[PDB]
RNA sequence: UCCCCCGUGCCCAUAGCGGCGUGGAACCACCCGUUCCCAUUCCGAACACGGAAGUGAAACGCGCCAGCGCCGAUGGUACUGGGCGGGCGACCGCCUGGGAGAGUAGGUCGGUGCGGGGGA
RNA sequence: GCACCUCGAUGUCGGCUCGUCGCAUCCUGGGGCUGAAGAAGGUCCCAAGGGUUGGGCUGUUCGCCCAUUAAAGCGGCACG
RNA sequence: GGUCGCCUCCUAAAAGGUAACGGAGGCGCCCAAAGGUCCCCUCAGGCGGGACGGAAAUCCGCCGGAGAGCGCAAGGGUAG
RNA sequence: GUAGAGCACUGAUAGGGCUAGGGGGCCCACCAGCCUACCAAACCCUGUCAAACUCCGAAGGGUCCCAGGUGGAGCCUGGGAGUGAGGGCGCGAGCGAUAACGUCCGCGUCCGAGCGCGGGAACAACCGAGACCGCCAGCUAAGGCCCCCAAGUCUGGGCUAAGUGGUAAAGGAUGUGGCGCCGCGAAGACAGCCAGGAGGUUGGCUUAGAAGCAGCCAUCCUUUAAAGAGUGCGUAAUAGCUCACUGGUCGAGUGGCGCCGCGCCGAAAAUGAUCGGGGCUCAAGCCCAGCGCCGAAGCUGCGGGUCUGGGGGAUGACCC
């Protein structure tokens, strides 16, 4: 369904003792807007991995007005994976694009006869309004063998939410499993 | 990419926009000739004899000689007289090269 | 073995490796992956003996995936000789890793036969190291 | 006790320093034929009262100060602005 | 002084690639011809010249879109001049000043100075 | 490897004499497991108190060999 | 054993400069045209196109800002 | 044009997409169709690496102008030298082994020449600090304040139980403390004490007898208030029967992952030991906070000497 978390302003205290207190620097900014702000972090991790950048959640300010957002690029503390800032994009009615969760389903037949597919692109590109925010991209997927492979030019999307990739780009594949028959042959090279 | 009429007008334009004297930059239409002087050291012109101007005719290379006539008059009353002449991708021949000779007539030193 | 299959230069300079890794600190293509917590140079003859272990593991299925490749050359002077007269032959070949950078990856496994995978991965590795599975974090960057 | 069949480096050779690069800067008084600019090959552009020598070294032709101008796609300049 | 046009300078692709349009009375172009000047490692393609029948197809001009290229923040971070502490080390942390590259939001189908030739 | 004391000198190998110390234990003492029936043996733990042979060959240390042994331990001490 | 002068690049820590028996390469020539000028012109390459004829001889087409070329090493520069 | 950073060029590069020829059946081409869990060019998307790659690009550093800056500053001309083995430490590189009290450069410092002074047990170059002379005067610096040893057995909160502290790594463990997160809890939980632990489970299974454990495979269906072509001690083989399982009983918690603090193992050396020693365990250890004080040839106080500029002197001397 649909997600909210608490959002406190920022003038831009020290994002260093701030991301040590317990939360997290951050901005709200789309075409219109642009604002330095700063959520609780253990909240908005407890929020962000069901949610991330297909859902869209809204951020409740102080001062009420609670926006519906979708994040633009999460900052990952490479040395340490946490993150350390969001750039949160404030949605108008706007066909204004995003990812959404490719729904790989009924496991293919390459795998129980073979190895096992590769989900290249766990979500793809799509052009669509703030409205149609699909739960799922749910595309069939059990008839794709060992070593064949699909593109977004063969994909179902739902009505309003025409892709923003290419129909060239891949979506998903079978490959073959690492076999230690294999082994033998590879380092005696 | 450019043309080579295009090339060719710098070529021998920055020979010339580079010796600091008075640029007399011309211009060759099938139907008439004209030429203005252009300090380009700020980029003003300093006077501008032609033939829609002066709406002339009777033969191209004669009414090219003519216009020429016109500019070293006109012009030499601004105490003009270092000319440097641009002869645009045009060459110097017969229609351009006449109206040369022509405002040497005046006076004018090129 | 790992070797550049064609090189720009013959022997290469050493160069210290202070901070964090440049990319791919973050999980792109299995499911769970294997990470380093301190900055080494690995040798091909690890990295082969990780992948060995895990394919060895999920014998008959599974697919690794190998984000770092041993393209720095090693060089070495032979044995008992004494400074100068040039730099080392190139022994070995070896890989820059620093903290943060994403080794070892597997799809097509379960929970555990990839925990204890990319456990055993981290044995056959000079460094200390951490599991992590994919996640939106990941999914984000 | 030591040394054996020791190696021999092919290189260890290598050229003179040329003290090449920018010698006069902008906002600096020259006189005419001091020299503005060492370099190979045009990296900034002959302009006003600035020439060329034969291996492109750039001079200056009439004095007072030196001034950089920056022509984007054209090139960059250098151009001495005379006395007052 | 406002506008279109021609010849031009200048910022440096926000200018450009592409597709869609429209402009010929003016001015510009193609277009007419090889007699003359001039001209092609062959060709009036080009350069030249005498022209004004055709035209706006081409090019160019003004414009429209954003598919490409282009430019492109705020916030955070990497790094660091300077001042400290930290680890056997490989190296890590804090202070103070400076602070990117990518990427995100977005912008972009140009902007103008000098003279001339039309419109009112 | 380095070139730090010592080139107005710190005598090298091996043997002989005398040893003494370390324990990563050859022997004996004490243990665990055993693919330990017993005997025997294996591997590991504890333990340095004492012990740890005589010859052939070769300058040799080493090593091979002969005959024994509870065992015929290595190593440090300017390779004492 | 190797080296010894010269040039290019890297090391060289965004001025210049900087060592090592550091990492990579070249020079000891050449050109009466490869020079001076004036006029003129424009690459590599790729796709389609075509007797011999070709992955590539030459001719045609549309796409190309520079990856060609600039005697020879490399860097800078460079089709305005 | 460096750190960074980025592949836009130069090259590397993992995968996947797509696609030449090679490889290879289909054909058996005399040649076409080629299909691809084969090799894999260009080419695409994901993901990367580079001193000698650069679409980018710092902090800074140069250099001129302008302003502060009177300093054992700077400049011009001359007299005289000495030096032309440097070393260590910090940082930035190369070489080396991301070895050396190693080596070779760049920046800086210090020693050299400050082996004068305080710390550092001791000890050129680590910390503090630039010794003109005197003083049984005072403030401090690093470091310290149980005793040797000057000054807190100061103060408040917390951790550690190994003498860790008082020398070490991969890797290992219900150490002790401290945070999370999830799962089972009176839809009676964990743990034990237990009526139970039924069937065409008549084992697909032929050989000295394989009615449940080498015998190779719907790993067969049962009453389900309760289950296995067997986790089992009988294990090719009657007795005997454990549990996974269920029901009571019990009556409050329990099991699992993860992280942080401080410990534990890992840990073997040669003349006699040791943290400088004695000795220390709500510290005399570790962190956090606070306040005193000890402490140098630094600073101050007082006396003096000296050279320099300054005034006096409207004079050398002499005086401040
Ligand atoms: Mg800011
Ligand atoms: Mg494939
Ligand atoms: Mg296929
Ligand atoms: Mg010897
Ligand atoms: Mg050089
Ligand atoms: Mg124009
Ligand atoms: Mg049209
Ligand atoms: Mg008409
Ligand atoms: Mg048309
Ligand atoms: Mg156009
Ligand atoms: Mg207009
Ligand atoms: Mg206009
Ligand atoms: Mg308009
Ligand atoms: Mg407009
Ligand atoms: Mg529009
Ligand atoms: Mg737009
Ligand atoms: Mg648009
Ligand atoms: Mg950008
Ligand atoms: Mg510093
Ligand atoms: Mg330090
Ligand atoms: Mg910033
Ligand atoms: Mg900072
Ligand atoms: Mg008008
Ligand atoms: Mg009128
Ligand atoms: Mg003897
Ligand atoms: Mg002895
Ligand atoms: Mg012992
Ligand atoms: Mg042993
Ligand atoms: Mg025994
Ligand atoms: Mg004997
Ligand atoms: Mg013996
Ligand atoms: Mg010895
Ligand atoms: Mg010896
Ligand atoms: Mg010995
Ligand atoms: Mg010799
Ligand atoms: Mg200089
Ligand atoms: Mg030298
Ligand atoms: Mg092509
Ligand atoms: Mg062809
Ligand atoms: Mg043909
Ligand atoms: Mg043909
Ligand atoms: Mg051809
Ligand atoms: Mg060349
Ligand atoms: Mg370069
Ligand atoms: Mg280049
Ligand atoms: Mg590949
Ligand atoms: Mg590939
Ligand atoms: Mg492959
Ligand atoms: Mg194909
Ligand atoms: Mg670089
Ligand atoms: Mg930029
Ligand atoms: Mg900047
Ligand atoms: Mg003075
Ligand atoms: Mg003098
Ligand atoms: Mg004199
Ligand atoms: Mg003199
Ligand atoms: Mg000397
Ligand atoms: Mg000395
Ligand atoms: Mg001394
Ligand atoms: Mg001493
Ligand atoms: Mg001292
Ligand atoms: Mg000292
Ligand atoms: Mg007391
Ligand atoms: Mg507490
Ligand atoms: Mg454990
Ligand atoms: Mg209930
Ligand atoms: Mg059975
Ligand atoms: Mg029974
Ligand atoms: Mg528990
Ligand atoms: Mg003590
Ligand atoms: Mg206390
Ligand atoms: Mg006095
Ligand atoms: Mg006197």
């Amino acid at each position: 369904m649909e997600y909210r978390l608490k959002a406190y302003y920022r003038e831009g205290e020290k994002p260093s003792a701030l991301r040590r207190a317990g939360k997290l620097p951050g901005v709200m900014y789309n075409r219109h807007l642009n604002r330095k702000v700063y959520v609780d972090l253990v909240e908005f991790d407890k929020v962000f991995r069901q949610a991330s950048i297909h859902h869209v959640i809204v951020l409740e300010l102080p001062d009420g007005q609670s926006l519906p957002t979708l994040v633009r690029q999460v900052n990952l503390d490479k040395r340490r994976r946490r993150p350390e800032h969001v750039d949160f994009f404030v949605l108008s009615d706007e066909p204004v694009e995003m990812y959404v969760p490719l729904r790989f389903v009924g496991t293919p037949a390459g795998v129980r006869a073979g190895g096992v597919l590769q989900e290249i692109h766990r979500d793809i590109l799509v052009k669509v309004s703030p409205r149609n925010i699909p739960e799922f991209i749910e595309v069939d997927v059990s008839g794709l063998e060992i070593g064949d492979s699909l593109h977004a030019s063969d994909l179902k999307l739902p009505p309003g939410v025409e892709l923003a990739v290419s129909p060239e780009e891949t979506i998903a594949a079978v490959v073959p499993p690492e076999d230690v028959e294999k082994l033998a042959e590879e380092a005696a090279a | 990419r450019l043309t080579a009429y295009e090339r060719r007008k710098f070529r021998v334009r920055n020979r010339i926009k580079r010796t600091g004297r008075l640029r007399l930059s011309v211009f060759r239409s099938l139907k008439h000739i004209y030429a203005q002087i252009i300090d380009d050291e700020k980029g003003v012109t300093l006077v501008s004899a032609s033939s829609l101007a002066l709406k002339l005719k009777g033969n191209k290379t004669e009414v090219a000689r003519q216009v020429g006539r016109a500019l070293a008059e006109k012009a030499l009353a601004l105490g003009i007289k270092q000319v440097a002449f641009d002869r645009g991708p045009y060459k110097y021949h017969g229609r351009v090269k006449a109206l040369a000779e022509g405002a040497r007539e005046g006076g004018l030193e090129f | 073995m790992l070797m550049p299959r064609r090189m720009k230069y013959r022997k290469q300079q050493r160069g210290r490796l202070k901070g964090a890794t440049k990319g791919g600190d973050y999980v792109a293509f299995g499911d769970f992956g294997l990470v380093a917590l301190e900055p080494a140079w690995i040798t091909a003859q690890q990295i082969e003996a990780a992948r060995v272990a895990m394919v060895r593991h999920f014998r008959r299925g599974g697919k690794i995936f190998i984000r770092i490749f041993p393209d720095k050359p090693y060089t070495k002077k032979p044995l008992e000789v004494r400074m100068g007269k040039g730099k080392g032959n190139v022994e070995g070949y070896v890989a820059v890793v620093k903290p943060g950078r994403v080794m070892f990856e597997v799809a097509g496994v379960t929970e555990e036969q990839a925990m204890e995978a990319l456990r055993i991965a981290g044995h056959k590795l000079p460094i200390k190291t951490k599991i992590v599975r994919r996640d939106a974090y990941d999914e984000a960057q | 006790a030591h040394k054996k069949g020791l190696g021999s480096t092919r290189n260890g050779r290598d050229s003179q320093a040329k003290r090449l690069g920018v010698k006069r800067y902008e906002g600096q008084v020259v006189r005419a034929g001091n020299i503005l600019v060492r370099q190979r090959g045009t990296r900034f552009k002959p302009g006003k009262n600035v020439g060329m020598g034969r291996d492109f070294t750039l001079f200056a032709l009439v004095d007072g100060v030196v001034e950089f101008q920056d022509r984007g796609r054209l090139g960059r300049y250098v151009h001495v602005r005379p006395l007052a």
